[PDB]
């Protein structure tokens, strides 16, 4: 009987994809106060 | 039992029916209770009977009203009557279903580690909405949350709208799998779906018309569950049937005990009421009144247990026994 | 209430499950168990009798088939020829009804 | 007119609590109706 | 249905049959075993002839 459950190790895939953009969103922040 | 005396101070099913046989035949009984026991058997070496059978063939008693079996080694020494009560191999097991509701298992899906960790990302978006533009910019972001998500600030809904999408999906996906696996229980299987797995065990007693009926067999249904019994490690077997009506209970329903009907229904209607008979019976038997061969009371009793039988009366008797008198009453009518 | 036990079983079969019917479990059995298996037995047995030999008073052949009987029983030659005529030669198998 | 479409500060709490709340409904309603078109069981 | 011959006798919707004549009809009568003998009796009884 599963219980199969979820699995926190393939969730961090797009806790990654997330973080990354939210740096990619500092990155075009800084670049639309200078022009 | 100590103030009282004769007839009066036993009670049970038998007790009522010995006067029921007495009232339509007319003589006067007494309930003598057997010297050793063990129903009626039959030595090896010095084949000489024993228990309630040998004192009818013996000529110490004058009949033997009792649940006894009727087998044909008994057949060929006394005179048995017809079936009183039919019966059978069952099955026992636990009440299964027994949790589990309440808000700690609102959030089992997504795991413990899950819930704590969306909360990390809420955050790290609505001060980033703080950056790319106190009171009414946790306002701005809280209201770009609830609705799914400057070039800046695009870009930081878009990412998080792929996310928060990708949660719902695996949490409402993965909620699926649990009332999948639900919804094909046993639950409450039958005594062949009992023999294909061995996660739950089974077993009988250890000597007695139980083991032996799994032996010689040759039934495939049966002889498959004889071949796991006989080899099963640690042993599945019990000493006396106190023992496996009380395995069943202390093994968190990963154990089965298998008996007859009769022995099975009544501790469905005892306390604490943990067990329940499963499945259909195995094998067609019955039990039945011993009379001494060539005995004038033979025909006659023989007649009185069928007028008992289609007037209603061994059906009464059945039920008085096991369910009106059962301290269980409440757990029969109300358990399916 | 009907005629015969021919029409209590085709009765069951039109009434779009607002029909039960009652007979021995031997015929109702038997009845699951043959095409196109619509029917089903539920719940226990509501009392206790059974199947005979019949003998005439005082016949030679009075004892020995009543031994007889009883040797079948615990050969297991009553409950596999049961097995056979009402569950094998059924054609709605008894794996059927176990998910197929 | 919020309720529709999803869900000051006092008013989008609300309408974030609401979120989240209708959000496992629709989802519970959706997973279990997928169950029962899964595996059929016949009800006695 | 798995490839497996038990898969193939604990199921009627895909029926199963062998020649009328042969060694092959003759291994299934004959067996002692769990798995085949209930293929048997299932092609004994199967009608129409399998
Ligand atoms: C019924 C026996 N259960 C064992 C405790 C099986 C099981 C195992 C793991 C998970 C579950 C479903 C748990 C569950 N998780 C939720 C997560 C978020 C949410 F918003 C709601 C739920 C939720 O209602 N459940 C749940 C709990 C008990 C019964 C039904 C459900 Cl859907 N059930």
């Amino acid at each position: 009987e599963k219980t199969s459950a979820l699995s926190l190790s393939n969730v961090a895939g797009v806790f990654y994809i997330l973080v990354g953009g939210l740096g990619l969103a500092m990155l075009v922040a800084l670049i639309e106060f200078c022009y | 039992h100590e103030m009282l005396e004769g007839n009066e101070r036993y009670e049970g099913y038998c007790v009522d029916l010995a006067a029921e046989i007495a009232k339509h035949c007319g003589f006067k009984y007494k309930l003598t209770i057997v010297g050793d026991g063990k129903y009626g058997a039959r030595d090896a070496d010095t084949k000489i009977w024993n228990g309630m059978v040998g004192e009818l063939v013996y000529g110490k008693a004058d009949i033997a009203i009792a649940p006894l079996t009727i087998t044909l080694v008994r057949e060929e020494v006394i005179d048995f009557s017809k079936p009183f009560m039919s019966l059978g191999i069952s099955i026992m097991i636990k009440k299964p279903q027994k949790s589990k509701p309440g808000v700690f298992s609102f959030l089992d899906p997504l795991a413990y580690e899950i819930w704590m960790c969306i909360v990390f990302a809420y955050i790290g978006v609505s001060v980033v909405l703080f950056l790319v533009s106190i009171f009414n910019s946790l306002w701005f972001s809280l209201g770009a949350f609830m609705q799914q998500g400057s070039l800046s600030g695009r870009i930081v809904g878009g990412v998080w709208w792929f996310f928060t999408l990708i949660i719902i999906s695996s949490y409402t996906a993965n909620l699926a799998a649990f009332l999948t696996v639900e919804r094909m229980v046993s639950p409450i299987e039958s005594a062949e779906d009992l023999s294909k797995q061995t996660e739950i065990a089974y077993g009988t007693l250890d000597s007695g018309s139980t083991k032996e009926f799994f032996r010689r067999s040759k039934i495939a249904v049966f002889d498959k569950m004889w071949t796991y019994m006989r080899s099963a490690e640690p042993s599945v077997f019990v000493r006396t049937t106190a023992e496996g009506v009380a395995r069943v209970r202390k093994s968190k329903g990963k154990y089965a005990y298998l008996l007859e009907s009769t022995m099975n229904e009544y501790i469905e209607q005892r306390k604490p009421c943990d067990t329940m008979k499963v499945g259909g019976n195995l094998d067609s038997k019955g039990y039945g009144i011993a009379t001494p061969k060539g005995s004038s009371l033979g025909t006659p009793v023989n007649l009185a247990v069928l007028k008992l039988s289609e007037q209603g009366v061994l059906d009464k008797l059945k039920n008085k026994w096991w369910y009106d008198k059962g301290e269980c009453g409440a757990k029969d009518s109300g358990s399916k």
